[PDB]
RNA sequence: CCAAAGAAGGUGUUAGCCCAUUGAGCCAUAAACCUGAGCGCCUCAUGAAAAGCGAGUAGCACUGUUUGGGAAUGCAGUGUCAAGUUGGCAGGUAUUUGUCUGCCAAAGUUAAAUACAGAGUAGGAAGACCGAUAGCGAACAAGUAGCGUGAGCGA
RNA sequence: AGACCUGAGUGUGGCAGGACUACCCGCCGAACUUAAGCAUAUUACUCAGCGGAGGAAAAGAAAACAACCGUGAUUCUCUCAGUGAGCGGCGAGCGAAGAGGGAACGAACUCGUUGCCGAAUCGGGUCUUACAAGGCCUUGAGUUGUGGCACAAAU
């Protein structure tokens, strides 16, 4: 008596199990919570001795790449020098400031490059800068009453000073255009998707003419 | 400079003049014994560009291995179990002769950190490298910012875990993405990340 | 994992006019060919012990 | 404020913000009495909503 | 000893197989004559010692080294490239 | 400068309509710069060392005529096509100069 | 629960429903899915046709990202168009404009009626969904 | 009668008030750690105002092994072995041509998130677990008595 | 005579050796078992064996992904995914990687090379309270090259 099952595939023909011969391969997760705990306890204890230092530093927005997620944005890793040169600022001097850098990622569009030079040009508006010496301030550096002011940045994101990604809005209603009726959009988009398809071939049979 | 005139000529090996000389350094090394320290090294260039300098404290040992495939120790060459496993000559070793080099020279001599190897010489029976060693006990390596981090503890015996350039090699660290994905951070990393159960809390 | 298998219990096999459970080897102690590693042996192990997962 | 009620024995604590089902019905069993304070009670229409908001 | 044997051998091995001219040009040296003139031509203009160079720096503590051969593979292989050098002596026995 | 895309999903210049910016120079643009140095470098030690065995062998080979077995000699000793084409033109170069 | 399977109900059966001829023995069939071609054929052959075997070309590294392409029809637009947006809409006027990438969508497809026009921004489309789009009154607008 | 203390241990029966406990707080302190990179002095440091970049290497061949990697994922032995003047590597079906993208191997150091699947030190919190044939072999002068030539076995 | 090179012998100052080894790194490496037989396969790149370190180790700063509107060291988590990948007497069975949500992250630096300098270096003595990242002295090492300045976060 077997019957109509799914064909099994559960895939544990290893020593996966401890037993009194077997020290096993497992890996429970009854500690959960309790580095959950640890991870938030830690996280404050960093934030009361970095104060008045925003916990997470400036990270800039990126697109998720692929087809599938392109429409999609996301923090990146840090600040081309080409943003922050736009913004004026000395990348190292930048990474001093609290601002992520990163020197790989290169800028192959206008409008990412605005975007991330917007969110440096209002986190520099809002920086208040320590001085180094305040018995002799210098210049950019804070006064005394904005030293007191304080104030700390516990942002998950570190995203206070410039808000969250932002994304295109949606296009408000409208009315379909003359040429909206008229068009034909699948034969469009068809010969388009054929130009590609058939280069090749059609690129020989121009070829032996 | 000269190190440019020093590489190019190391990179004609086969010509008239570098087998001449290779055929004379060889003799010599065959009579010589299985380690050997240099007071220099027999090519500057490539143990200053592995991390050699000319400061107290750096020391070049030369060693000797045999070459050819690793033979399995099986007592008259009899195997068990599956047929699989009943090669005994036509099997080989794992890790690369240098590798096997610098464990030789590290476990030989405690007292020293092994730092890197290069090829110098080659034979029908033998193949040499010479071995870059630091103490970690001198003066000048202890005081020096480019040597310094070699006396810490986790460095004892990097050549016997695989740490050196050697090692790095025969584990597949050459390597990334997607040519070393089940590599890293090594086999048995990798091993434990696809094979252990993972139970989650609720489930 | 190992609370009732710490012996070196072998079964006698038959012949011996024995149940065939495994017995602790050796000799001159109390538990000497007593039976061992079973869920219903003095000392063996509980049937299916219990897990974490 | 609960200072002066930690000490009471068989006098429980709530905040409205975080209400417990295991509080709410021992053992399975609803009808516990509750003790509103005015400020919490007027949250509930807030918290839980009603029928159409 | 082992190494002694292996010296005279090796110098026995080297005059025996067949030299290449790349290392055959440094057995034929300069004459005897000539190499005691250069050699003290060079001693002439010896480099500044440590006694002298510190003495010259603490003398311009007050407010170059004087010519001198150049020395060191480095330095020498760039006066070379760079054509300043008008003569260089290479040693015939460098291992 | 990059050719713009037409907001399709298809077709040549597919892709959503970014103002494309130029590549920016790098660092990385001299590896494709003639090395006059290291050519010079090159060419004193080859004339000092002389000649591998493989490129006396591929001299011999250029001289009587058989240019293709030159090249599958270059092949089978470097193990690929380019190689063996640049080590043949090597040797065609160095005959010339004599 | 330990308390309600069939092991408490046997307690005194001696056999669990094993039977007293046939027993309960560990493995008298092989282990997993031993002889599918031998001594299991039948149940393979009758629940699961068309197991053995190759069939087709193949694809070394598969990629679902490059791939992703999910679809929705003309008579499941409104889930994309909120209610006021809805309520105003007809032929001629002001439409709502479905953004289907940004609402998790690649083609547009032409099954059923669609009830409430509006202008929809696809990648893909299929003909009868274009013509029937615009013959009630919306439109498609392709993009990337 | 206390309760900002109801906390669950002890005391001759079941103890908030018999005891210990259960707080705010006080005293002391080798260095190290934290505090306008705490605050002085001497000393010592210190800020700004053209070329080419890792060679027995990488590749190829054969053989072995390993991988999901499949005309070969990584590695190993031997053979023989580069390029950099239009370079090299990768782009998961082999070859020869082109065109595009990334990236620049063959030297090195680096915290944190991660493990502790039969470790250890100093402390804690416990448990819908076991309750002396159970739970560790061991709640006891237990790896003890005892056995074996021994590895070991072992109450 | 003497020098250099290559090797010895003593004095002086140090280090290595064993233990631990649960996790971690390198090598070596089975069979029982499953396939209802069994040889490839599986168990398993596991057990056993040898070597090595730490409080974590290893990895880590693109000769990386991808093919995007592009991303951007490493590690880990969920998912990808028991997969219309793929490997398999294509049988039994094995079987990952991009992307996306996250944890963490002041995360970056050091050589070699190439240019410009060329002992400015390093050890020893001795003095500054001081085996100073200091000053003086020292052929003692070192020019068969120690060190400084510049190399895309630069100008
Ligand atoms: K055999
Ligand atoms: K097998
Ligand atoms: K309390
Ligand atoms: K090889
Ligand atoms: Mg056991
Ligand atoms: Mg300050
Ligand atoms: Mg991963
Ligand atoms: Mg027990
Ligand atoms: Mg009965
Ligand atoms: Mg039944
Ligand atoms: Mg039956
Ligand atoms: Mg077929
Ligand atoms: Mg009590
Ligand atoms: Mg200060
Ligand atoms: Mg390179
Ligand atoms: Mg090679
Ligand atoms: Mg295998
Ligand atoms: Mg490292
Ligand atoms: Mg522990
Ligand atoms: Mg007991
Ligand atoms: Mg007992
Ligand atoms: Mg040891
Ligand atoms: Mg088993
Ligand atoms: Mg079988
Ligand atoms: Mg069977
Ligand atoms: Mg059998
Ligand atoms: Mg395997
Ligand atoms: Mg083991
Ligand atoms: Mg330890
Ligand atoms: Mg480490
Ligand atoms: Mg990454
Ligand atoms: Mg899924
Ligand atoms: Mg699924
Ligand atoms: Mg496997
Ligand atoms: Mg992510
Ligand atoms: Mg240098």
């Amino acid at each position: 008596p077997k019957g109509n099952n799914a064909i099994p595939h559960v895939h544990q023909k290893k020593h996966w199990n401890p037993c009194s011969s077997q020290k096993g391969n497992v890996k429970v997760f009854l500690n959960q919570p309790a580095q959950k705990h640890r991870r938030r306890r830690l996280r404050l204890l960093k934030a009361k001795k970095v104060f008045p230092r925003p916990l997470k530093a400036l990270r800039p927005q990126v697109n998720c790449p692929t087809v599938r997620h392109n429409m999609k944005r996301r923090l990146g890793r840090g600040f081309s020098p080409a943003e922050l040169k736009a913004a004026g600022l000395n990348p190292q001097y930048a990474a001093t400031i609290g601002i992520r850098v990163d020197s790989r990622r290169k800028n192959k569009s206008e409008e990412g490059m605005n975007v991330n030079v917007q969110r440096l040009k209002t986190y520099m508006s809002k920086l208040v800068l320590f001085p180094m010496n305040h018995k002799k301030v210098q210049k950019g550096e804070a006064s005394e009453e904005e030293v007191k002011a304080a104030t700390q940045d516990r942002s998950r994101f570190g995203d206070a000073a410039v808000g969250a990604v932002v994304y295109p809005s949606a296009e408000a209603p409208r009315a379909v255009s003359a040429e909206e009726k008229s068009m034909c959009v699948y034969a469009f988009l068809k010969k388009n998707h054929s130009a590609v398809r058939f280069f090749g071939t059609r690129s020989s049979r121009a070829a032996r003419k | 400079g000269a190190f440019m005139y020093l590489n190019e000529l190391w990179k004609k090996k086969s010509s008239d003049v570098m087998r001449f000389i290779q055929r004379i350094r060889s003799w010599e090394f065959r009579h010589q014994h299985t380690v050997v320290r240099l007071r220099r090294p027999t090519r500057p260039e490539k143990a200053r560009m592995l991390g050699y300098k000319t400061k107290q404290g750096f020391c070049v040992f030369r060693v000797r291995v045999r070459r050819g495939g690793r033979k399995r120790p099986v007592h008259k060459g009899i195997t068990y179990g599956k047929p699989k496993t009943s090669g005994v000559l036509g099997m080989k070793l794992n890790k690369n002769n240098q590798a096997v080099a610098e464990q030789r020279l590290g476990k030989r001599f405690g007292n020293l950190r092994v730092l890197n190897s290069y090829w110098v010489n080659m034979d029908s029976t033998f193949k040499w490298y010479e071995v870059i060693a630091v103490d970690p006990m001198c003066k000048t390596i202890r005081r020096d910012p480019r040597i310094n981090w070699i006396v810490n503890s986790v460095h004892k015996h990097r050549e016997q875990r695989g740490l050196t350039s050697a090692g790095r090699k025969h584990r597949g660290l050459r390597h990334k993405g997607h040519k070393a994905s089940k590599l890293r951070p090594s086999y048995r990393a990798a091993w434990r990340r696809n094979n252990r159960i993972v139970f989650l809390r609720k489930r | 994992r190992l609370s009732g298998m710490n012996h070196s219990a072998h079964s006698w096999g038959t012949g011996r006019a024995v149940a065939r459970i495994p017995r602790i080897s050796g000799g001159g102690t109390s538990t000497s060919g007593a039976g061992a590693f079973g869920n219903m042996c003095r000392g063996g192990r509980m049937f299916a012990p219990t897990k974490i997962f | 404020g609960t200072r002066a009620f930690r000490n009471i024995f068989g006098l429980d604590l709530a905040n409205v913000s975080a209400l417990n089902l295991l509080h709410l019905a021992p053992g399975g069993h609803v009808g516990r009495f509750v003790i509103w304070t005015q400020s919490a009670f007027e949250q509930l229409d807030k918290i839980f909503g009603t029928f159409t908001e | 000893p082992t190494f002694v044997t292996m010296q005279r051998k090796k110098r026995v091995l080297q005059r025996r197989l067949k030299v290449p001219p790349a290392l055959n040009q440094f057995t034929k040296v300069l004459d005897r004559a000539s190499r005691n003139e250069a050699l003290k031509l060079i001693k002439k203009y010896a480099p500044e010692t440590r006694k002298a160079r510190r003495e010259r720096l603490q003398k311009v503590a007050e407010e170059k080294a004087p010519l001198a051969v150049v020395t060191g593979l480095q330095e020498v292989t760039r006066a070379i490239e760079k054509k300043q050098a008008r003569m260089v002596v290479i040693a015939n026995n460098v291992d | 400068a990059p050719t713009p895309r037409t907001g399709i999903i298809a077709g040549f210049n597919k892709g959503h309509v970014t103002t494309r910016r130029p590549r920016q120079p790098s660092p990385n643009d001299r590896f494709a710069v003639p090395h006059k140095h290291l050519r010079a470098v090159k060419a004193i030690i080859a004339d000092l060392v002389g000649l591998s065995p493989l490129e006396k062998r591929v001299q011999e080979f250029l001289r009587v005529g058989k240019e293709k077995r030159a090249l599958k000699y270059c092949k089978k000793r470097l193990g690929d096509f380019t190689a063996a084409k640049k080590k043949r033109s090597k040797m065609e170069e160095a005959l010339r100069h004599a | 629960p330990t308390r309600f399977k069939k092991c408490r109900h046997q307690r005194g059966s001696t056999f669990c429903g094993y039977g007293r001829v046939g027993k309960h023995r560990k493995h008298e069939s092989g282990r997993g899915n031993a002889g599918g071609m031998h001594h299991h054929r039948i149940n393979f052959d009758k629940y699961h046709p068309g197991y053995f075997g190759k069939l087709g070309m193949d694809h070394y590294h598969r990629k679902k990202n490059p791939m992703w392409k999910p679809t929705i029809n003309l008579n499941n637009l409104s889930r994309l168009i909120a209610a006021e947006e809805a309520a105003k809409a007809a032929k001629g006027g002001t439409l709502p404009v479905v953004d289907l990438q940004s609402s998790g969508y690649a083609k547009l497809l032409g099954n059923g009626h669609i009830q409430v026009p509006c202008i929809v921004k696809a990648r893909y489309v299929s003909k009868l969904a274009d013509k029937k789009i615009r013959k009630a009154g919306g439109a498609v607008v392709l993009q990337a």
